[PDB]
């Protein structure tokens, strides 16, 4: 915001079968990009050797607000046990969402961004003025600090 | 007589004849270790743009 980098940037996590996509989307001006991606990658980074435990609450309780006011009205509720018995076999109760969210602290959130961000080759797709764009090296390297 | 005062003036000349040698023989090794390594770290960087296919796609 204060620097004008993005237009637009969201967090994902896509869900399939076996497998999903983790990671970010963005919409910026042409002279930008490398410094989106330098941010955003050092955010994963930060998150997965040095998240803090008042962050982790933070992100816990946005997660919480999330699920819960998204499931208002039918629609949404139908939504949701269609798919759920689809993905899960079941629904998942709001009150056992919340189990695992209480679960969640500081040391989890580093332990799981670790196993799925730290040191791992991401997809990356590009579409438009992307001469800045990194190279897929420069955003591989990017992967991993030289310190933790 | 001629083939010792020989061997003995090559010495003279070139003291450092023997340690020379035998840091000439762990050079050759160490960049018979290096040369290939660093030669596959180039090859594995660069791996991104030399697999890289490219397609003109005008409207
Ligand atoms: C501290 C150590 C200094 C150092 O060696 O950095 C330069 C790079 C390794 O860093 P990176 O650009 O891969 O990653 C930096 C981004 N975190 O070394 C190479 O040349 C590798 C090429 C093969």
């Amino acid at each position: 915001a204060t620097n004008k980098l993005c237009q637009s940037f969201q967090t994902f996590n896509i869900c399939y079968a076996d497998t999903g996509l983790l990671g970010a989307h963005f919409v910026c001006d042409h002279m930008s990009i490398d410094d989106m991606m330098f941010v955003l990658q050092g955010q994963w980074m930060r998150l997965c050797t040095s998240a803090t435990e008042s962050e982790v609450l933070r992100g816990k309780n946005l997660l919480r607000n999330a699920l819960v006011s998204h499931l208002d009205g039918t629609t949404p509720v139908c939504e949701d046990i269609g798919r759920s018995l689809l993905t899960y076999g079941r629904r998942i109760p709001l009150a056992e969402w919340e189990s695992r969210i209480a679960e969640v602290d500081a040391r989890v959130v580093r332990e799981v961004c670790s196993k799925y961000f730290y040191d791992q080759c991401p997809a990356v797709a590009g579409f438009g003025p992307i001469e800045q764009l990194p190279d897929y090296n420069r955003i591989r390297s990017g992967m991993f600090w030289l310190r933790f | 007589v001629a083939k010792d005062v020989c061997t003995f003036l090559r010495w003279a000349a070139e003291p450092e004849h023997d340690h020379r040698k035998r840091m000439g023989l762990k050079m050759l090794l160490m960049m018979g270790l290096l040369l290939p390594l660093v030669y596959a770290m180039k090859r594995h960087k660069w791996s991104v743009l030399k697999s890289r296919k490219l397609a003109y796609r005008p409207p």
